[PDB]
């Protein structure tokens, strides 16, 4: 029967597809590792695929995956148990150390570029002729932390030019310096911007950017990681 | 409360984005359309520009001709009364030739001939549209994944309207053009073939359709969950993995014991979706050509 | 047992119940209190299914079927062998699904991500609950629920649909289907777009999000954007399920006849109801 041959053939195809798909999905993060960083004995039934090479635009180089894997940063954590499968506790300030939910990845220390090779993200003052087109303009608003104290004021919006979206708020602290607050992590209200993830005392601790007019991928990761980290690590003073 | 990133809080706008050039013939591109603040709460506010060109003109003309061929038949069926047109809109139907006419193009105009004409226009509309998905990617130096995925949908469409009727030996097997009548046709198709629930390819098709909703809900929810780390910038996460991609991965690893990458999830996505119409088309194609009755076939396993 | 980048994420905290008691992994799997809850509810349900299989007299996976109580029980308890097993398995299933969601919540907290995933999953749970709980309760009997069997659940779909003629004519069902089909369309397009930019023509540089916008604007005159497409996927798939639930909850509670007849309200609007001609005159 032809329908029998068809359905049998399909299941064989499907198992092959799943094999292809799972190995495609092992180009990052493998080989698996014991908790001390050594290659794990059991790698599962799927082998790593043959490497592929991405040619990055704007002379940024190439990426070959799979390839040799390393964090390229120190991790301030320690085993809580001799056997595998248990948590690793922060040995310092997890927020300052960038671990757990405050983690960040050693991304390129250059800014993402658009299709034409210009910085993707710019402060609105430097983005011609971008403006707030709808909703409450947050520039000028005081920024409140989860302790209900003012930590600063919004002085600009950092915009994704090719996607025409607000990505960060630039917030000026008491000392006159600024920090980027991720747009996904702030509540714009009519009289304030509220930030649930961080108490007022934690804004100074937000990682800073090297140049005032651009942000690198590494910087974004450090900033986003740090702010998200506050939901777990600032929970003491909130209470709101 | 926390912000959920379903709707934007603040819209920003700049100069209209006229897009990448590459090998695109810029003369065939329109100007920008208007900006929709309403759309801007959810996705991009900008409309247009669109690429025209010769293939697109052909496609659009053809499509409109298909649509108007049906519509004129509806007007006829309504006796040119506009109130009757609106009342019975979903009840009108442009039907294929009766079985006695077989595959012949000599079916009378009002008994299948017009259906053939409408079908010819749809045929060229869709296939020229497919060429366009290919060419638009080509002019931009992009892969042809869109054209390949589109082929899976075209497969089911072709089977329903073209391949199966030809193998069955009459146009009468094809689907009529009507809102309610295409539904009646679907119901009847299952009834006549011994219940499509016994067609293993219909079952597969459903697994993948449900699976598509499962997977897009998963992927969509995941990306939004890590958008606080710029997770939706998927191409750059592919080129240079960030904590977004890592947390996305580990959510799933910890939940269900395995995970994707930022690139590979999009391979799961495209296959999950294309398998809907691939298995579907096969299921429909075997029905009546090889298997008269799926209940019966199931009792034999073959 | 760990991905190369995983260690820095495996910290204490985030649990909802029990503090650090269940705060650990088994291989890749996170446990948590609700990991344990899932195991209990799941293992119980499965043991009860196997018991039902014994009472049915079969181990064939294609034959095992657990039925709700007959209609005469209404919304009351039933003998184990005559619907009670179904009732307890349903409780186990619910406990397991809800536990899975809550475990996802714990995982979100540890990773410091949004709660979007378990929120989405809850729509699936609510649809299941529509079919086995909300609807049967509104209709006044557990027996209006679907049975737990691979083929018998399909008989129930077929019997339930045909109780109302062609179930295609259910207007909420139509909208649900549209969402399902559009969702698959958008999943295919999203997968393809990203891939076509990440894997360009041979020897070319990766394309950028700008090229993804351009391709789609060139093709259809619009691009929803990278944030937009993931919101859309989520909206489409959740709306599909929402309207699925809706289409069933109204069936046998506020609508009783052949669904085809519902459309007559439009046809019989007085200003055109009696005009000769067309299909309905
Ligand atoms: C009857 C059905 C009718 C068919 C109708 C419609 C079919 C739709 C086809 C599906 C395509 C969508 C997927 C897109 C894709 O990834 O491929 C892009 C692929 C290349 O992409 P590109 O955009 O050109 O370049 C970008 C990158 O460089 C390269 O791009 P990339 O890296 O993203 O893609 C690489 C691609 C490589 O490219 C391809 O070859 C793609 C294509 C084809 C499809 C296979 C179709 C199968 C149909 C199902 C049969 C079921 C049986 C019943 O890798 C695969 O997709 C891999 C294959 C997995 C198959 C696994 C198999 C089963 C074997 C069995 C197991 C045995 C034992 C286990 C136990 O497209 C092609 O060139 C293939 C088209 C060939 C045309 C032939 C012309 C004839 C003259
Ligand atoms: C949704 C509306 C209807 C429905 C009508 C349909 C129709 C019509 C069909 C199915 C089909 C499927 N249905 Mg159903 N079915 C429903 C209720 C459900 C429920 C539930 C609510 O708990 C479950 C578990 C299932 C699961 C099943 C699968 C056996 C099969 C493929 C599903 C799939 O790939 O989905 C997508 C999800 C995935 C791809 C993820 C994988 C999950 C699957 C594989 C899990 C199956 C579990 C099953 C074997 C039970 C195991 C329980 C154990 C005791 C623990 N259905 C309700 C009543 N279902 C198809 C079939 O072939 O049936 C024979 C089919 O044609
Ligand atoms: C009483 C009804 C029967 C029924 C008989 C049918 C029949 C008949 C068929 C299906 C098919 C399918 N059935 Mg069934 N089915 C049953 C009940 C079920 C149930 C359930 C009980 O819950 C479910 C979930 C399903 C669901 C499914 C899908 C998995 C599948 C269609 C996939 C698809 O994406 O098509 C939608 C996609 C397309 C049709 C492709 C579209 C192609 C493009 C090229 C068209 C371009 C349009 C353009 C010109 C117009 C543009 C206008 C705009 C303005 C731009 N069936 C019962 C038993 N079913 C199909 C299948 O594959 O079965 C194997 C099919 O032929
Ligand atoms: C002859 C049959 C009738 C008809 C009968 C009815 C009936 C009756 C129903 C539908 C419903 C459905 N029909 Mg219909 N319908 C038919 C024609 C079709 C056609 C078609 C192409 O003709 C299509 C596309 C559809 C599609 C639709 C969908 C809108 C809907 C199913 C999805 C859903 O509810 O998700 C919801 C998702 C779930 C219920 C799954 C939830 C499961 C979760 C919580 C967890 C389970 C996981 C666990 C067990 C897995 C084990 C773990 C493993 C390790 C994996 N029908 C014909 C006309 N239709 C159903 C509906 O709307 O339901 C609400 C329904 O009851
Ligand atoms: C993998 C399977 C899923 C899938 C995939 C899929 N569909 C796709 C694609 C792929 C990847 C394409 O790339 C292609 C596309 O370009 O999408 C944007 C497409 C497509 N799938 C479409 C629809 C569609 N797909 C279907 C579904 C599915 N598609 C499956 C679920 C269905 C269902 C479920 O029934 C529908 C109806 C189209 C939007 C598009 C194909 C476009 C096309 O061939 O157009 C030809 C016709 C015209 C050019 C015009 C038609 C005329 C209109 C009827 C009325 C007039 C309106 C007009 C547009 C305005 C013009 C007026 C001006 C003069 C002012
Ligand atoms: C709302 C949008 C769509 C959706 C979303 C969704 N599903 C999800 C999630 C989300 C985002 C996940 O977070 C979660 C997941 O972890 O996926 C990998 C999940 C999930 N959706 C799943 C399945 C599923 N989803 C469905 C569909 C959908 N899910 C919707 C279309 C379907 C369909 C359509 O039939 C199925 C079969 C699982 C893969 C997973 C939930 C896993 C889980 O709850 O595990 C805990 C419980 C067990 C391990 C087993 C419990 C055993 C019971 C006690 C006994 C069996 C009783 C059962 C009622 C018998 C049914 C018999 C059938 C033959 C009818
Ligand atoms: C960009 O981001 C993204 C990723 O990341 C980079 C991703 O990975 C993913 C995730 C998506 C994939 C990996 C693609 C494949 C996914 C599907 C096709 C969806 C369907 C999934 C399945 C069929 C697998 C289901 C398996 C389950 C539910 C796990 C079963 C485990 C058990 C044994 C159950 C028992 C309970 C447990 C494990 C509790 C643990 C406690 C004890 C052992 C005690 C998405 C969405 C994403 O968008
Ligand atoms: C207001 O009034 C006007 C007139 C101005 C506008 C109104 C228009 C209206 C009301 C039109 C409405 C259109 C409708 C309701 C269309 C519905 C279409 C549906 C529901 C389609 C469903 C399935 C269609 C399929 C499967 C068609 C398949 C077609 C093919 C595969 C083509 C096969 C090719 C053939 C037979 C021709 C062979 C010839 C060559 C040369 C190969
Ligand atoms: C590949 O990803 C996709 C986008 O491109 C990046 C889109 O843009 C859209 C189209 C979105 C909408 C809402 C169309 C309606 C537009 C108007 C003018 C009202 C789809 C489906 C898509 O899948
Ligand atoms: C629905 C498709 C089936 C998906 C399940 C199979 C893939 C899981 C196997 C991945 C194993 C994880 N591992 C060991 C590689 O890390
Ligand atoms: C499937 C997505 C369909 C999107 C609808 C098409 C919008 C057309 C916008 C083009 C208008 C540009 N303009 C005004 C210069 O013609
Ligand atoms: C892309 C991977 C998705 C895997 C989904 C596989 C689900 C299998 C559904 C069983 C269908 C059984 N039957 C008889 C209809 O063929
Ligand atoms: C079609 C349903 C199949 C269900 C099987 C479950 C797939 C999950 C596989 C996870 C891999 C477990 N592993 C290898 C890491 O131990
Ligand atoms: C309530 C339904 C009974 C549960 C059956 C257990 C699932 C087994 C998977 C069904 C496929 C049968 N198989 C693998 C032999 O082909
Ligand atoms: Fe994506």
């Amino acid at each position: 029967d032809l329908a029998s041959l068809a359905i049998y053939s399909f299941w064989i195809f499907l198992a092959g597809l799943i094999y292809y798909l799972q190995t495609e999905n092992m180009r990052e993060g493998y080989p698996l590792e014991n908790e001390d960083g050594t290659p794990a004995a059991n790698q599962g039934p799927f082998p790593l695929p043959k490497p592929k090479t991405f040619i990055l635009p704007h002379g940024r180089g190439t990426l070959t995956v799979p390839g040799p894997e390393s964090e390229d940063r120190p991790i301030a954590l320690a085993r809580t148990a001799v056997s595998e499968g248990f948590p690793h506790a922060p040995t310092g300030d997890p927020m300052k150390d960038g671990v757990g939910p405050a983690s960040w990845v050693a991304r390129r220390d250059l800014p993402e570029l658009d299709g034409h090779g210009h910085n993707k993200i710019k402060p609105m003052k430097a983005a011609a002729g971008f403006h707030v087109s709808a909703g409450k303009n947050p520039i000028g608003l005081p920024v409140r932390g989860c302790d209900l104290e003012i930590a600063g004021k919004v002085v600009d919006i950092w915009v994704d030019i090719p996607e025409q979206m607000a990505r960060f708020l630039e917030v000026e602290l008491k000392d006159g310096s600024t920090r980027l607050l991720p747009m996904q992590m702030v509540k714009v209200q009519s009289n304030r911007v509220h930030v649930n993830a961080l108490s007022s005392d934690l804004f100074a601790g937000i990682p800073t950017i090297k140049s005032p007019t651009e942000v690198t991928l590494l910087e974004e990761d450090k900033i986003c990681g740090y702010v998200a980290g506050g939901l777990m690590y600032a929970a003491p003073k909130r209470k709101s | 409360a926390e912000y959920q990133n379903i709707f934007s809080q603040v819209q920003v706008r700049g100069p209209a984005d006229l897009g990448m050039t590459e090998d695109v013939n810029l003369a065939n591109r329109s100007g920008v359309g208007p900006f929709s603040t309403l759309l801007g709460w959810f996705g991009n506010a900008q409309l247009g520009p669109i690429y025209l060109g010769s293939l697109g003109v052909l496609s659009l003309f053809s499509g409109l001709m298909w649509f108007f061929t049906i519509g004129i038949w509806f007007w006829y069926q309504a006796g040119w009364n506009p109130a009757v047109f609106l009342r019975d809109l979903f009840f009108f139907s442009l039907e294929p030739p009766a079985p006695e006419y077989g595959l012949s193009f000599a079916a009378p105009l009002k008994e299948g001939g017009l259906w053939l004409i409408a079908s010819f226009f749809m045929f060229v509309a869709v296939w020229s549209w497919w060429g366009r998905t290919y060419l638009r990617a080509q002019a931009l130096g992009m892969g042809k994944h869109t054209a390949w995925a589109f082929l899976s949908a075209i497969w089911l469409w072709m089977v329903l309207g073209f391949i199966r009727p030809i193998l069955m030996g009459s146009w009468s097997e094809a689907v009529p053009y009507g809102i309610f009548s295409h539904l009646d046709w679907t119901n009847n198709f299952s009834l006549v073939h011994g219940n499509l629930f016994y067609n293993p390819f219909h079952g597969l098709s459903i697994a993948f359709l449900y699976g598509s909703a499962l997977l897009f809900a998963m992927h969509g929810a995941t990306i939004l969950a890590v958008s606080r780390f710029g997770g939706e910038r998927e191409l750059e996460q592919i080129a240079d993995r960030g904590t977004a991609a890592e947390r996305a991965a580990l959510f799933w690893r910890w939940t269900m014991g395995f995970n994707a990458t930022m690139e590979g999830i999009h391979r799961w996505a495209i296959w999950m979706a294309v398998l809907v119409t691939l298995t579907g088309g096969i299921g429909i194609l075997l029905s009546g050509t090889v298997v008269d009755n799926w209940y019966v076939w199931g009792q034999n396993h073959g | 047992a760990l991905l190369s980048f995983e260690r820095k994420y495996r910290v204490p905290g985030g649990t909802l119940v029990g503090g650090n008691l269940f705060d650990f992994w088994v291989g890749p799997f996170y446990v948590g209190f609700f990991g344990v809850a899932t195991f209990f509810f799941a293992a119980l349900g499965i043991i009860l299914i196997a018991w039902s299989a014994v009472l049915q007299g079969t181990w064939n996976p294609q034959l095992i079927s657990v039925y709700p109580p007959a209609l005469e029980y209404g919304l009351g308890g039933a003998p184990l062998a005559k619907g009670g097993l179904w009732q307890i398995i349903t409780i186990c299933a619910t406990g397991a699904f809800v536990s899975w969601a809550l475990r996802e919540v714990e995982i979100c907290r540890k990773l410091g991500i949004g709660y979007h995933i378990p929120f989405a999953f809850a729509f699936a749970i609510l649809a299941y609950l529509t079919l086995v709980l909300f609807r049967p309760v509104m209709m006044g009997a557990w027996g209006y629920a679907f049975p737990y069997g691979i083929w018998t659940h399909l008989d129930w779909v077929s019997n339930t649909g045909y109780t109302y003629g062609n179930f295609h004519y259910n207007p909420a069902h139509m909208i649900a289907i549209s969402f399902f089909f559009t969702n698959a369309l958008a999943l295919a397009l999203h997968g393809a777009l990203v891939l076509s930019a990440a894997n360009p023509e041979k020897g070319k540089e990766m394309r950028t999000p700008d090229h993804e916008d351009t391709f789609f604007r060139d093709l259809v005159g619009y691009s929803i954007g990278t944030l937009g497409i993931h919101r859309l996927g989520l909206l489409l798939s959740l709306s599909a399920v929402f309207f699925s639930a809706l289409c069933m909850i109204i069936t046998g509670t506020i609508w009783f006849d052949q669904w085809v007849d519902w459309w007559q309200w439009w046809v019989k609007l007085p200003w055109w109801a009696n005009i000769p001609g067309g299909i309905n005159g």
